[PDB]
Order: C-alpha cells, then structure tokens, then sequence
C-alpha cells in the first residue's frame, strides 16, 4: 500500500522571537511517570536558598500527590541547539530553541529522621539492631 | 613448595618476631603409618584444616512454612523419608530456610563424609538449630538446614547470620591454622 | 623427631633448652644452605647469650 | 668465572626471571607490545 | 487557578513533539537567517520495513541533512512553557528523538577547522617586545 | 531472583508472607503497597560461581585487533571459518584456563568454548 | 612502492629527520615555550578580581607583555643581557614581567573612571636559552661563535647567579583518573584512588578516597551486614559512606542511586554486594539531614545547622572532583563520576578486572619545566595579590588615595623564583618543610655526553624494592641500561633518545567534535541506555557515551593522521573489554614516535624516503612527513592496546601465522637506549649490569665537554 513507500515533505519554521520560552522537564522512565494522575500541577521556586539562579520545585495534586524538584543542566550547549518540533493544522515543521534543561526527581513523602535525633541512632554505629523496627519508633 | 630463607630469614630469627613470615612445622610419622601412604593421607586429612567453605559449592535460603512444600524440584523424597516421623515439628520449624550442597568431588579429595559433617554441626550448636539429614544416593548431596522451637532481628538476619557463622568458622576437620600441608 | 620452624611457639610448648637446640639447628641450616659453613663456636655462643 | 658464565656466554643465556617468576604481565596479560595477547611461551616471557 | 499551578491541558491533548540536535553551522544559519518565514524543507521517506528521515538545506540560506531517530523508551521528555505573563503551561509530551548529522565525510573538518581558530581567536597568549619598555617609573 | 520495586511510590520492596492466606506477599515497608509473589522464591547465592563467562562476553571483542586469531574451529549459525580465542582473565570465576572463541562476522557473535 | 631490504637506510634516514628537526631537549624547550605563552597568562586571567572599600575599588588584570631579557645596570640604563655575560658575571639571565592594571573606581555616583596602567613591571622571570622567548633564538653558527656561545651546547638551561641550572622531570601519579588498590594490611579491603585537579590553573591536586571494609568482627550480626562500602571525603576529619554521599548530591531515590552505580540490572551478585552500603544508608532519607550530617564532621563543625549546611554544600560544590566541574548546576555529572568509580571498585571487588598497578608508566605523567614553573608562578602570584591587598587596605583606611606603582612589590616574585629555581627547595622560602626537595640540580658539564643525559632525566619521589624496579611499561620509553649506581638507582632514570613528551593541549576542539559527532552529552541521556553503549573520557572526566565504537575512533585516528582539529599528540584508548574511550590532553603524558601499518604494509613508502634523503633545499621534513599520515605517535597508554612489529621485512612479511593485524612497526629497535647508553658498542652482546655501570660512567668520561670552554 501506500505505507510501503509513503513519502512526506513538510515545511521548516522558525520565528525570530515568541513571547512566551520554551524549557523541558525530563523524567526518568524507570520513574514510571502517569499523565492521568496530572489532574493538578503547581510548579514554584524553591525557597531553600531563602530567583532565576535557583532550583525549580514542583507539586503533583498539592500535598497528596508527589513531588518533583528541578535542576538545570550544569553543562552549557555552546554547541548544540535542541529544537522541538510541533505538528501543526499548516504542516509545515516549527523549530524552537529549548531556553533550559529542567530535570525534576520524585521527592519521597513519609516520616523523615532528622538529623538532631539522627546523632542519636549513630551511637548503634555497627550495633543497630532490627533495622526494620528503627521507623516504626519514630 | 618452599620455605623462605636467607637475610629476610636472618632478621626473623635474630628478632624474635610474634608472626613469621612464612612459618612451617615438619612432622614425622611414628608408626606403620610412616610407610603407608594411605595411612600418610588419612593422617592429612586428619590435619588439614577443612572449613565449610572448602567443601560446600552453593548456599540458598527458601520460605517454606509448609514442610511438604517442597519448593524445591527434587526435595520430595528425603523430606518425606524425614519427615513422616514429625520431629518437634507442631511447635515450631521457621520457614526460613537454609539449604546448601557439598560438591561431590571435595567430598571425595577430603575423604569426609557428610553424615558426621552433619554430626559435628548439631553438637557444636547444641539443640539451638535443627538440621536434616540426606542420603548419598541423590545427584546432589543436598543439605537442609532449620531453626529451633522453644524459642527482635527476625528470622531471616539471624539465619543468615548462622549462615555466615558457619561458613567461615564451623571447621569441619582439621587443626586450625593450617592452612596446607 | 617432631618440630617446627617458629620460636616462640617451641618456646611456649618445650621450652628454653628446645629454643637454645631448634634456633642453633635452624640459624645452621640458613647460613648453611647457600654452601658457606661457618664454625659451631660462634652458633653456640649466639644461640647461648 | 663458572661453567653457567662459559654456557651463557657460548650456548643459551637461560631464563631470565624477576623475583623467581617469569617476566610480569606489565601490559593487558602480555609482556611487551611486540608479543600477541595472553602468551606464556618462552621467548615471550623472558627466555632468551 | 493559581499563579503557580501548571496548565496541563496539552497534556490532557496527548500532543506529540520531537527533540532534535542540530549542528553549530546550521544554528547559526537560522540565527543569520532571523526568521525570515521558511528556512528549509524536511523530508521523511518511509519503505515496507524502513523509514528515512532527512532535512534539505534553504538554497538561499546557504548562500542533505539526513535524521537519525533515537530510542525514547529510555526516558520520557515533556515541554513546559513560561509565558511572559507568568503563565506556565505544558505544550506536549515528546514522541521521538531525532539527531543532525552533516553530509561532509571529509571536507567538513575545514569548516570545523574554521571554527576552531574562531573559538582560538580570543585565546590569549603573551606576546614578545623587541625593546625594552623605557615608560615605567 | 531479581527485585522490584514501587508501583506508585518509587521505593525499593522487601519481602514478606501473608499472616492469613500464607502466600509470600511482597510488601513495601516505606509505604502501602503490596503484591502476590509468582516466583514463590526470596534469595539465591552460587558462592563457588559456576555460571560461565559466556553469559557475559562482549560480542565487540572480536574486531579487536590485538587479540590472536585462528581459522580452525568455525562458528556454527555462519560457516565463517575464521576466529579469535583468549582466556578467562578473570579471577576468583573459576581456575580453568578453558578458552572462549567468539565468531568475528561484522554481525555475527555467536560465543562458545571447547 | 615499498622498501624491501633498503630497510636500514630508511629507518635511518627517517630519524635524520626526526632529529635535524626536533633534536634532544625539545622536552624542556616545548614545556617552558608552552608555559611562557598559556600557563602565564592563563594563571594571571583567572585570578580573584581585588575588591576593597565608601568608595568601592576594583582591579582587573589583562595581557601578559613580555621583553628581551636586559640587564638594570647601577646607571639604569637599559641592556641586552647575553647569556655569557650571565655566566661571567654571576647575573641571572631574566627578562622582566609587564603587565595591564585596570583600575575602576565606583563612588556611588556614576564616578567611574577607569585608568589603565599600561605595562606595569611586576617582576623577573628566569628565561632558560634557546627558548623562544631567549635570545639566542633563530642565530645561525656565524652569529652564534661570533657571540661567544658554543653551536652545539643544545641549550635548556636556566641561568641563576652563574651557575648552570636544569629542572628535573618529576612524576606525579596520573590526574583525574580513577584508580583501583588492594592495600595489603590496612583495614580497607580494596581502595580506589581518583587523585584530580581542575585543569591545571586553579587550585592544586585534591584527593578523593573509596574503599571497602574487610571481613571483620565475625560471628555476630556483622558479617551479616557484610562488607560496606565508605569513602573519605576532602576536607573531612573523618571516613563516611557512599550512599549518604550520593543523597548530599541531591538524589532521593534509591532507584536511581543504583541506576548510578549498576548499569545492568541483571547482576544479582553485584547487587548482594552493594546492599550493605543500602542497608547502612537506611537512616539518611533526604538531602538536607544527609548534608547537615557530612558537614557536621568537618574540620571545624558549624556554630548552627545552616552552617553545617552550608559548608557541606560548599565542600562538595569546589572541593569535590574539580575536574568534572564547579559550575554549581554540574551536580548530575558529579553524580554520575561517583556512580562510575565505586563501579569501577565493585569491579575490582568481583574480580571481573585486575588491579592496576601503581608503577605503570601508563598511570603517571611527567612535571617538567612547564608545569613546575606555572605552579611556581601560582604560589607567587597568589601571594602578590595578597601582598596588593592588604597595602591597599592598610593605605586607604586612612582614606587619601591609592597608588599602584608603589604598592606592587616586583620583589616578591622575583626572588621567590630566583631561590626556588637555585637551591631546589621547591615552594615557599618559609615551608621548605612540605617543599619538595631535589629540584632544579646544577648542570653537569663534564661531557657533551653527561650535559645531554643531565637535560633529558626523569626523578620519582620515593625517598622496598617495587617502585624502583624496571617494569614492562617503559619499552622504547625509557633507557632500560641507564640508572645511577648508587642509593638512588631505578628511581633516576633517563629518557630514550627518540622519546618526547605531552606539551598538553586544550581539550575544548575535542569535546565540540564529539558533541557534534552523534556523541549523547551525559545529562540528556536515558540512564538505561549505558550498559549497552560505550563510555567517553576527555582528560578524565566522563562526558558521554557513544554507540557505535569502532566508527568514532576510526574517525578519531583519521582526524589524528592529517593534524585536524584534533591535535597530533592527542592520544586515544579503546578498552573494548570495559567499553571505554578513554582520550587524554593534558600536558605531562610521555610518547615516541612509530610507523603506521595498514592492511599488512608500511605507509611510508619510497617516494617519502626520497624526499627525506633529499631534505635539504626541500622544505620536508619530519612535520611534513607526519603530515602525510605516515608516522604516528603513540604513548604509553596507547601502546597497551596496539600491536608492534620489530622488523617489517622480518615479521611484516608473511610467514608461519603468528599474526597478521600489525597496527604499528618500530622506527629501529636500537631506540630504546637513553643517551649515555647508545654511544656503547654491541650493548647487545655485553651483560645489561655492565652495561647500566658504563652509562654510569658516560657521565664522567672526560672530553671537550664544549667548545667555547676557554
Ligand atoms: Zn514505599
Ligand atoms: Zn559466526
């Protein structure tokens, strides 16, 4: 059929300037990321250092759902340009450069040890016993 | 094989070290063993240091609280010919298990036999772990291992620190530090 | 005939006339076993003081 | 001079070893560059 | 409806985009040719058990770029936006990744030569006076 | 066997049995989650390590040019009468100098020893 | 076409060449050349801008500027220094150090009126001959009798107060590559040493340690535990685990903690291996308490939690693998680089690699003159810029005005040279303790023959019998016959004569062509994707992986063979058993020259031997015939993956198989010997201790040492 030697030429796009920048999130696969669940995203600068020169933090469904901070990549792409194409009704191919490159990991929601009481369970050095019953103490 | 000599050697003996470097122990045969070479081999082995790591080939541990579980493929007929008398069985067993295998071949270099193997590990630990027993006549000499019943750290980190205990230290045959002869 | 080529392992079990024996016999056979002999005087002293 | 030192200079320098041992596998299990990989022949290991 | 919450209505749209890594000189085409409309045409061949993917150069911008696809099952991309209004909305989540290569095998290191002694040209290194310098104290 | 992970929380698993059904119950201890175990097996350790190299031998070594190479012995899917042989160079694997032959086709591979 | 038995009149018409246009000390004349252009000027740039207030003042420096070297003489009138002169009359043979000081003033009210103290004298910097920066440079035999020099003395030389000094080649273990150890009876069972350094303009060399607690304490619930895994951190009092470390770099899950460090799944003993270290952490769950807990055993703890924080953050930001990088938002590659080295030590742990051995000229690399001036150069300009500092504070605390003819001190730099380079006491005057001793000798200069050993020498550190033994390595790299007699025997050693080592070069041409070579930068990557791929080394630090190996580095060796881009003394290895490629730049590697074999024939052919036998009034000569891709240089590290012919006509020739994939062929065998050890006739045939006591005495085998002795 047709597939068997489909052939398809479509247009390249791009504009000088857009009003609005354009930046990536990137998830690990073995994270097992679901876009169902979105059903509510907040994403905020963290307020650890405490603008532009800071981590990003983002929150899945406010408290209940995950939790993702950002990084942006330390390296520089002085010689590369990534660009992300968009279909379109017209067909004709837009590439647009990808200003930053924000990486967000899943942050564990739990009971934490802090490290105030965590100087308490480093007397049990190498004596810590039944490392499954020291977060059920807690 | 040889033993080290020369100004090393000197400066060992002149110092009275607490550790030689290469420290070795000549012995002579009294009797009819002297003569004997196989009476010589069974006085090797006799001396010869054999730790469980020396003569076991592969360590597993299982959950079978069930006793004719049997998760092993060819478990079936030892466990039963075992287990139709129920040895303290009602009152506990941990179904964490241990099982290990002793490799045909040290079996035979060694000149041991498992059944004493077995007779060692029971006396030196007392009542405290119960052991089973296995027939020649499987491929694989098989060795089933359990814990006791009277009786925190679980079942599985004790079990395995038995585990570690006895394949470092469980010396099987021999005076310890030898390491060859 | 039995014995050994540690010190203080002899030392422990036989005793200090073993040490005096085993040490005289076992400086011998080093400095020996190049072919180099050397007299028994001076063996026995050392082994001796 | 001994007998060895008129055999070596007139026959076979013999062995030549490094702390007992044949010559070491300084390089990826092999003597020098010139020698195919993982080779305990004579001449690749010393004897000369 | 909040100023931090994230617009996940592309998302929701299973929209589909590509990431693509481009050479320098061909960035610094599109820089020079600032976007005057159209820059190239991209061509995808597809066969009955193959498929090809290239990009043609702009004849008038250079007064064949073929794609190699990437595996994307090793992670998953998604592309957000921060408008100027402080907006942030996500445009889509990316289907495939695509990578630039030049057809030059051997004449393309002049030109990467080229631009090697542009990135050396401010590299500083001192230079030698014949004479002293006599202006000091 | 292996091991696995979350569902939905990206958290390493421990094993567990159920108290009820008796059935070993992979649960997470970090968390809420838990699963039927199909294995039915928890732990597994060859100390003496009789798994063979082959499981692990480079395919690419072949087209490495400093390795021997000898014509006898072809491979078996291709004729391809032409090979390459080194040791283990491995240790504590095991104390036998068996060689390994891997076929040198461009796309080719097939590894065995004899 | 080819050479068949002519052989002897090639090889050594080739080395004609190799020599009429290199000669003996191009090793020093190459480091000093290189470290006068760069590493001055390098050093000077990357210097902390001096801020001081008020009024706020700051002070930028600019391009270095450089004179002929002159004499100051009572009158001050300016005069060319000749290096004869210097000998006679016990002057050291300088030139002086000029430099640009922008000096910007902010007053709070758009006062900025910056000066530019244009050539600015800040010292005298010893000038060593023939050098390019010298005087002697480019004179013929005519103007060089005419001014009382001798033609054949080969230079490389300084000169302080009369006497004749040479720096002395060190070794230093190799930076920024990880190593692995098996200490014999330490308590760590295995160690990995990963001894890095930014690129050699920043701050000096910082350790990082990873090791592996031995079986101990058994019986108990300890060997349960099993072996952990602990690495000492740089400026940490104390020892800590890795996963916490990991955690402090920002990573939670321990999903991709061990995505990090395994990169197939299907490992199940490796996995056993590293759960201790899980099993351990397991009390650590999110980067601020993991932060707090390694700052809060440092060298001097925080007076409040968010200065604990805030030195761990610190410690690992700069302190920790500079080499990656210190850009702030480089933590991922910081990540990774960890993930890789306890790898490589779980590796080791298996036995599925070998320990590497520490006395492999492969792992090391040579200080020489460069290197040892430009860290020289650093100490002293460091303590300039704090000399500047606190005149200019003390002097404006009083708030008059500022005057930097006066404030800077030429003094300091010139003299911290002049002793360091005279006595050898290699450092600060103050700290001769920690100074390393031995450096810069007194030439000797009783034969042509004891001069040109003395320029081409080596030294190791080492104050048993392991580090000072001959070891396979240094095939045709270092004189096997030659060592001194004496206490220091093995630990001296003489270069071959056909040796040269690494100027260095910067690794950013090498890094755009792979980035723009299909090559996946290690950020944008599917952690997944690594085991099935092959790794990239740039001077150590992990940038990527690449999927199709043999294409890269055909192409790399192509780019190599016609000088590219790439530079020619650029080296590039293929571990195919451990799927890396590994490329290394930097200065202080040591290489020789071999002929490249393709197929099974030599690329130099006929008409380059005619060409080369008709060198003069032909402009050819040995760059040119590397420029055809005949000759190629190989160091140590390449030469431990490639394959060497001693003879073509004996072994290129085919034969009884033995093998047929020569990759390079030797120039002449003979190579290997150092200078002292070739004059000897028949080495061959003589006993090697005879011959190592006669190159002993080549030294002290009396002559016309020069000719312009009277
Ligand atoms: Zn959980
Ligand atoms: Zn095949």
């Amino acid at each position: 059929g047709p597939s068997s030697q489909n052939v398809t030429e479509y247009v390249v796009r791009v504009p000088k300037n857009t009003t609005k920048k354009y930046n990536i999130m990137a998830f690990n696969a073995a994270d097992k990321v679901n876009f169902a669940t979105w059903n509510q995203a907040r994403l905020e600068r963290d307020l650890s250092n405490k603008p532009e020169d800071q981590p990003w933090l983002l929150r899945v469904n406010g408290k209940s759902g995950r939790k993702f901070k950002g990084i942006k990549k330390g390296g520089v792409t002085e010689n590369t340009s990534y660009y992300i194409f968009t279909q379109c009704p017209d067909g004709a191919f837009e590439a647009f450069p990808v200003h930053n490159w924000y990486n967000f990991t899943p942050l564990a929601r739990h009971r934490t040890l802090t490290a105030e009481e965590a100087e308490e369970e480093w007397e049990r050095r190498n004596k810590v016993l039944n490392h499954f019953s020291i977060m059920q103490q807690r | 094989k040889n033993v080290t000599l020369g100004v090393p050697r000197l400066k060992e003996l002149i110092n009275i070290s607490k550790k030689p470097k290469t420290p070795s122990l000549t012995v002579f045969l009294l009797g009819q063993s002297a003569r004997d070479a196989e009476r010589a081999k069974d006085i090797l082995c006799r001396l010869e240091h054999t730790t469980l790591r020396k003569v076991t080939a592969n360590t597993a541990i299982y959950y079978d609280p069930n006793p004719q579980s049997t998760v092993v493929a060819e478990d079936q007929e030892w466990v039963n010919v075992y287990y139709e008398m129920p040895d303290f069985d009602v009152a506990r067993i941990s179904p964490w298990l241990l099982r290990v295998e002793l490799d045909r071949k040290h079996m035979t270099d060694r000149k041991l036999t498992m059944e004493q193997i077995a007779e060692k590990i029971n006396a030196g630990f007392g009542d405290d772990l119960n052991c089973i027993f296995n027939d020649d006549n499987a491929e694989k000499l098989v060795l089933r291992i359990r814990i006791m019943n009277s009786d925190k750290m679980d079942d599985d980190v004790f079990l395995r620190c038995i585990e570690s205990n006895m394949l470092t230290d469980m010396t099987l045959q021999g005076i310890e530090q030898i390491s060859k002869v | 005939r039995t014995t050994s080529n540690d010190i203080v392992e002899i030392f422990t079990v036989l005793g200090i006339e073993a040490v005096r024996k085993a040490l005289e016999r076992e400086l011998y056979h080093v400095i020996s076993f190049d072919g180099s002999y050397v007299n028994y005087r001076h063996l026995a002293l050392l082994c001796d003081t | 001079g001994s007998k060895i030192n008129i055999s070596q200079v007139i026959a076979v320098v013999g062995q030549q070893n490094v702390e007992g041992k044949r010559i070491p596998f300084g390089f990826k299990h092999r003597t020098l560059p010139h020698f195919i990989k993982d080779d305990y022949g004579p001449e690749s290991r010393g004897f000369v | 409806a909040e100023r931090g919450e994230l617009d996940l209505t592309g998302a929701k749209q299973n929209t589909g985009v590509w990431l693509v890594k481009v050479p320098k000189y061909l960035s610094q085409q599109w820089a020079k040719a600032s976007g005057r409309g159209e820059v190239g045409k991209l061509r995808i061949a597809k066969t009955q058990g193959r498929t090809e993917v290239s990009f043609t150069l702009n004849e008038d911008l250079a007064n064949e770029h073929p794609f190699v696809l990437q595996s994307v099952g090793g992670q998953t991309l998604t592309v957000f936006t921060e408008s100027s209004s402080d907006k942030l909305s996500l445009e889509g989540i990316v289907v495939q990744r695509a990578e630039c290569r030049p057809a030059a095998s051997e004449n393309y290191m002049r030109l990467k030569r080229l631009q090697i002694e542009e990135s050396s040209k401010p590299v500083r290194l001192s230079q030698q006076l014949d004479k002293v310098v006599t202006t000091n104290y | 066997v292996g091991i696995r992970f979350c569902q939905e929380c990206n958290n390493m698993l421990y094993p567990k049995e159920d108290k009820e059904n008796r059935i070993l119950l992979y649960a997470c201890r970090n968390c809420d989650y838990q699963q039927e175990a199909d294995n039915s097996c928890i732990y597994v350790n060859k100390i003496t390590h009789e798994v063979d190299e082959l499981t692990q031998i480079i395919a690419d070594v072949s087209q490495d040019p400093t390795l021997p190479r000898t014509e006898d012995h072809p491979c078996q899917k291709c004729g391809h009468k032409e090979a390459v042989f080194f040791q283990s160079h491995s240790a504590r694997a095991e104390d036998a100098m068996r060689l390994y032959y891997v076929c040198t086709a461009p796309h080719c591979g097939h590894r065995w020893t004899e | 076409e080819i050479t068949p038995d002519l052989w002897q009149e090639a090889c050594w018409i080739v080395i004609s060449s190799y020599f009429d246009e290199k000669g003996l000390v191009r090793q020093q004349l190459d480091s000093f050349d290189e470290f006068i252009q760069m590493s001055v000027q390098r050093i000077v740039e990357d210097a902390p801008p001096i801020d001081l207030q008020p009024p706020r003042y700051l002070l930028k420096f600019e391009q270095i500027y450089l004179s002929k070297p002159t004499h100051w003489e009572r009158d001050g009138a300016p005069s060319p220094m000749m290096p004869n002169e210097a000998r006679l009359r016990n002057l050291t043979y300088s030139a002086p150090l000029y430099v640009d000081i922008t000096k910007t003033v902010i007053k709070e009210g758009e006062e900025q009126l910056q000066t530019q103290h244009q050539k600015t004298f800040i010292g005298k910097i010893p000038i060593m001959l023939r050098s390019t920066y010298c005087l002697l440079n480019g004179l013929t035999d005519r103007d060089l009798c005419e001014l009382n020099e001798c033609p054949l003395d080969p230079g490389g030389y300084f000169i302080i107060n009369g006497s004749e000094k040479v720096l002395i080649a060190q070794e230093k273990m190799a930076t920024n590559t990880v190593y692995v150890f098996a200490k014999k009876d330490s308590k760590y069972a295995y160690t990995g040493e990963c001894r890095s350094c930014l690129e050699n303009s920043s701050r000096p060399t910082s350790t990082i340690w990873v090791s592996m607690l031995a079986r101990g304490g058994q019986g108990a619930k300890k060997s349960a535990i099993g072996q952990r895994i602990v690495a000492t951190l740089p400026y940490i009092k104390q020892e800590v685990p890795i996963i916490i470390v990991f955690r402090a770099l920002g990573f939670v899950s321990d999903r991709d903690i061990l995505e990090h460090i395994i990169y197939d799944f299907e490992d199940p003993e490796m996995m056993e291996m590293v759960k201790p270290s899980l099993d351990e952490a397991f009390v650590i769950q999110e980067q601020n308490v993991a932060l707090n807990f390694i700052g809060s055993r440092g060298a001097k703890p925080g007076v409040t939690k968010e200065k604990r924080i805030k030195y761990a953050k610190e410690v690992l930001q700069k302190e920790m693998l500079p080499h990656v990088g210190v850009s702030d938002f480089c933590e991922t590659k910081k990540a990774y680089f960890l993930g890789y080295m306890v790898h490589r030590l779980l590796l080791a742990a298996l036995g599925r690699r070998e320990l590497d051995d520490r006395d492999h000229y492969g792992n090391k690399r040579l200080d020489l003159a460069g290197p040892l001036l430009a860290f020289l150069f650093r100490g002293m300009f460091k303590n300039l810029l704090k000399e500047v500092r606190i005149y200019a504070q003390k002097f404006i605390d009083r708030g008059k005005d500022f005057n930097l003819e006066l404030a800077i001190k030429t003094r300091i730099i010139s003299d911290g040279l002049k002793y360091s380079l005279a006595t050898g006491n290699w450092g600060d005057q103050k700290k001769a303790h920690q100074a390393r001793a031995g450096v810069s000798q007194v030439l000797n200069r009783l034969t042509f023959a004891s001069t040109l050993s003395h320029l081409r020498r080596l030294n190791s550190p080492i104050g048993l019998a392991k580090p000072r033994q001959l070891h396979n390595t240094l095939w045709g790299m270092v004189c096997p016959a030659e060592t001194p007699e004496g206490h220091a025997v093995g630990l001296v050693k003489n270069l071959a004569l056909m040796a040269y080592i690494s100027v260095g070069s910067q690794p950013s041409p090498i890094l755009e062509f792979l980035e723009e070579w299909s090559m996946e930068n290690l950020e944008e990557i599917s952690p997944a994707a690594i085991a099935d791929a092959t790794k990239i080394f740039v001077n150590g630090c992990w940038v990527g992986i690449h999927k199709d190996p043999e294409q890269l580095m055909n192409t790399l060796r192509k780019l190599r063979r016609q000088m590219d881009i790439i530079v020619s003394e650029v080296s590039m290895i293929r571990d195919i058993r451990e799927r890396e490629i590994r490329i290394y730049t930097d200065a202080g590697r040591i290489c020789r020259p071999l002929l490249i074999v393709e197929k099974q024939k030599l690329l130099l052919k006929k008409r380059h031997i005619d060409q080369l036998k008709e060198r003069e009034y032909n402009n050819y000569s040995w760059q040119d015939l590397v420029a055809s891709g005949v000759v190629e240089y190989i160091d140590t590290l390449e030469e431990e993956t490639v394959m060497l012919a001693m003879t073509p006509d004996d072994l290129q020739e085919k034969e009884v198989a033995y093998c047929s994939t020569y990759t390079h062929c030797e120039i002449h065998p003979s190579m290997i010997l150092g200078v002292c050890a070739s004059i000897i006739p028949f080495p061959d045939h003589n006993q090697s201790p005879r011959n190592t006591y006669q190159s002993a005495m080549g030294k002290q085998a009396m002559g016309v040492y020069i000719t312009n002795f009277h």
